[PDB]
DNA sequence: ATCAATATCCACGTGCCAGTTATACCAAAAGTGTATTTGGAAACTCCTAACTGAAAAGGCATGTTCACGTGAATTCACGTGAACATGCCTTTTCAGTTAGGAGTTTCCAAATACACTTTTGGTATAACTGGCACGTGGATATTGAT
DNA sequence: ATCAATATCCACGTGCCAGTTATACCAAAAGTGTATTTGGAAACTCCTAACTGAAAAGGCATGTTCACGTGAATTCACGTGAACATGCCTTTTCAGTTAGGAGTTTCCAAATACACTTTTGGTATAACTGGCACGTGGATATTGAT
């Protein structure tokens, strides 16, 4: 019998590391930290967006719920740059169809 | 009289709050330090409350907006909705 | 010639996987198409910000491989990442070297 | 002829008066004037439900009174009776609101 | 032809708790027992606070509970105070407490 | 043409059962309504996470029970679990 | 089969507590600090282990997992990175 | 003739040493016993993933180091350099861990 | 001690408004009974990893000695908050305009739902090597005695 | 200041193992396409309740006087740090054992999905009164001066 597949973000974290420090690697314990960080930030944003939709009696979480959650959770400059990256990713995703 | 609104939170009012907090003697520098704290607290809460308002496409900050903001800051408030 | 939603969005983070976790996590009844895209971009961004600051700390310590100590120095020395992760513990990360001035001699 | 209570006697009377009561201790109009000013830096032409401002005032006064308790403990820990800015600063640091 | 609250023996709306669970995005499915259990827990805790708050009103020689009596009831009970340690009761005030070193003589 | 729910009706019912000759002001009722909604979201939120942790789709009364043990302090948890098992028993046989 | 466990809070040695104060930037340590720290640590460990085992029981498991500890730490506001999701 | 560093020199050297490093400062096996003693007096016949015990030790040492930082500020605030139990108690009271 | 000024109870009278009581619609739940679907408890068996135990060594814990700097106690000077009476302007309490919250309604873009196809991520084995950890000696910095 | 003891920094070479790399296998997601459903943006209108304005109410600003709390200075007993001898128990690496975690499959109690019935809780309007806020006198306690 085969042990089930344990997903992680390690493949994606490693790519980002290569765009940012092409000559730098990462230890498994450091990779473990990063997987905790991404899952933590995911659930924070998705959780805040969930309450946004409910507070306004909306059954759908959109890019607009995610953006407001990013503004609520991230501090100043981090939110400014995160908003631009998200707004940019969505417009690119829309027109590319 | 042209004076700031943060000075509208007056010295005897700050003195009253310290009394409810059980304070017997108040240094003069406390009053400027307190207003700085109060301003920071309100900015953090009003920023989040206004963010809820903008998302609801409204121009009226509701008491629920304030309640949702306080809860996010770990300052859960009872008696103004929900 | 199909293409993943990640590439279509310009992302290195998996939009499709993020979409699955939004539905599987019981956050709402329905998920817009833009939500996983936007959220995957934010996650990819923050990952880049930490890895840049950590990669520098690893360079300052004459190491080529990021370790938890580097992620700790990176986070604690950046005021906005510190605030974001102020209630977080990084296993094997340690603390920032800091000595109260009154404790030094002379 | 005039009567004078010794310093600290009235202050202990004030503590007992204000710990017994529950009324808001900041004046409404300066406070409401402060709320609209702070929000103006975040969004323009804003209106406030009257209960929204009251909610803010109850939360703010509760926050400040609670901080004065911790501040008072810091002063007393330093073998003092007077709260000083370093007392407030120490309480806010240990609370994790700063540094 | 009876309501689930009566069938469970509860003053609290079992049927309403069930609706709030499904519409709250807590899980895909809600068992038939969960809204009963949850309604019973909520009813118990309301009774606990209202009991202690009723005493506080009687001790102020008052017949009608006001927020002050709810504040006095909670901050004086060790466990409700723990359960509501990070909660602010509007128009509740604070418990009378003067540090000993601040008294004269 | 607008309606708003609350717990005031059931709160007042519980008040008469514990203090028959006692009233409750409106402000006190708003605080009691906030209390119930708070404890509701805490218990349901914890139960949701319990289900997700164990790859389950159903919030059963066992989830509500473990959430109660996790959220209430010592003795309050004991009596709440008791009153909870009491209501589900009486509901099952009737 | 296994030997009775008792008084293990004294395995938190006086040098070990000193080392922890050092990482915390402490220069001089009063003699009473050591038993106060054991009491504080014991309370902290109990609360976490209590929640952890409750997660273990609810999963009808006999083994406390790292995820059990991580979930327990999370709900006490001590989020931990590096031991699973 | 025999060399002696003055009281404080080695302590500051140790501060620099341990703030520089990341390893766990409590011995592994004594800590594992403590976990097993506590857990077993709450529920019998329990086993532990080794990672679960390391997770607990990382949490405790992180918690204690942080508490010692806050403790050190309380002592310095009282014009001492020696942490005392009342410093720890004040730190935990302001943190709300005891209040 | 004897006083007197002021604060604080106490027992009682007063009017008013927020609370209690009741009633009538009534839509929106909540319930009932049916058909229908499914999660996850139950079997079983595979296999991971937790536990046990040996055994050696050396990294630390322990306990002791000794000096000295730290915290605590005490005294003293002076300056800063507390107390207070004053002069009055700011907040508080009322009125009649509308901004916009919130309901209702339509209908299209956008979501879910199915089946089917493609590929991408994770596991695993073998393989590999360069990064780091360790040990050394050797030149440099720091500390304490003088 | 000079000096010596000691710690510290850094470059050096070492073996080793975790990280990197590359093979194939493959199931499980993900992507694509179709028909189906629907949430909620958009008009518009309604109707609170937030804003403005003006006129009254009482809290705040001001300056003076001095009680006394704070910080500075000085002493000193002794608790705490540094150093050291001793050896114990943690740590380390290997082995074998089986508990219990986890994977698979079956199948039934309990879930959802309707449609339909029934009633409950919210609203509203009118009514109602007693609980509570507030003012009173006058007896006592408190406080500070003497
Ligand atoms: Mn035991
Ligand atoms: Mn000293
Ligand atoms: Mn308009
Ligand atoms: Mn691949
Ligand atoms: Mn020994
Ligand atoms: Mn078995
Ligand atoms: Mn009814």
């Amino acid at each position: 019998r085969k042990r089930s597949r344990k997903e992680s973000y390690s493949i994606y974290v490693y790519k980002v590391l290569k765009q940012v420090h092409p000559d730098t690697g990462i230890s498994s314990k450091a990779m473990g930290i990063m997987n905790s960080f991404v899952n933590d930030i995911f659930e924070r944003i998705a959780g805040e967006a969930s309450r946004l939709a409910h507070y306004n009696k909306r059954s759908t979480i959109t890019s607009r719920e995610i953006q407001t959650a990013v503004r609520l959770l991230l501090p100043g400059e981090l939110a400014k740059h995160a908003v631009s990256e998200g707004t940019k990713a969505v417009t690119k995703y829309t027109s590319a169809k | 009289v042209l004076r700031d609104n943060i000075q509208g939170i007056t010295k005897p009012a700050i003195r009253r709050l310290a009394r409810r907090g059980g304070v017997k003697r108040i240094s003069g520098l406390i009053y400027e330090e307190t207003r700085g704290v109060l301003k920071v607290f309100l900015e953090n809460v009003i920023r989040d409350a206004v963010t809820y308002t903008e998302h609801a496409k409204r121009k009226t900050v509701t008491a629920m907006d304030v309640v949702y903001a306080l809860k996010r800051q770990g300052r859960t408030l009872y008696g103004f909705g929900g | 010639k199909a293409k993943t939603r990640s590439s279509r969005a310009g992302l290195q983070f998996p939009v499709g996987r993020v979409h699955r976790l939004l539905r599987k996590g019981n956050y709402s009844e329905r998920v817009g198409a833009g939500a996983p895209v936007y959220l995957a971009a934010v996650l990819e961004y923050l990952t880049a910000e930490i890895l840049e600051l950590a990669g520098n700390a690893a360079r300052d310590n004459k190491k080529t491989r990021i370790i938890p100590r580097h992620l700790q120095l990176a986070i604690r020395n950046d005021e906005e990442l510190n605030k974001l992760l102020g209630r977080v513990t990084i296993a094997q990360g340690g603390v920032l070297p800091n000595i109260q001035a009154v404790l030094l001699p002379k | 002829k005039p009567h004078r209570y010794r310093p600290g006697t009235v202050a202990l009377r004030e503590i007992r008066r204000y710990q017994k009561s529950t009324e808001l201790l900041i004046r409404k109009l300066p406070f409401q004037r402060l709320v609209r000013e702070i929000a103006q830096d975040f969004k323009t032409d804003l209106r406030f439900q009257s209960s929204a401002v009251m909610a803010l005032q109850e939360a703010c006064e509760a926050y400040l009174v609670g901080l004065f308790e911790d501040t008072n403990l810091c002063a007393i820990h330093a073998k003092r009776v007077t709260i000083m800015p370093k007392d407030i600063q120490l309480a806010r640091r240990i609370r994790g609101e700063r540094a």
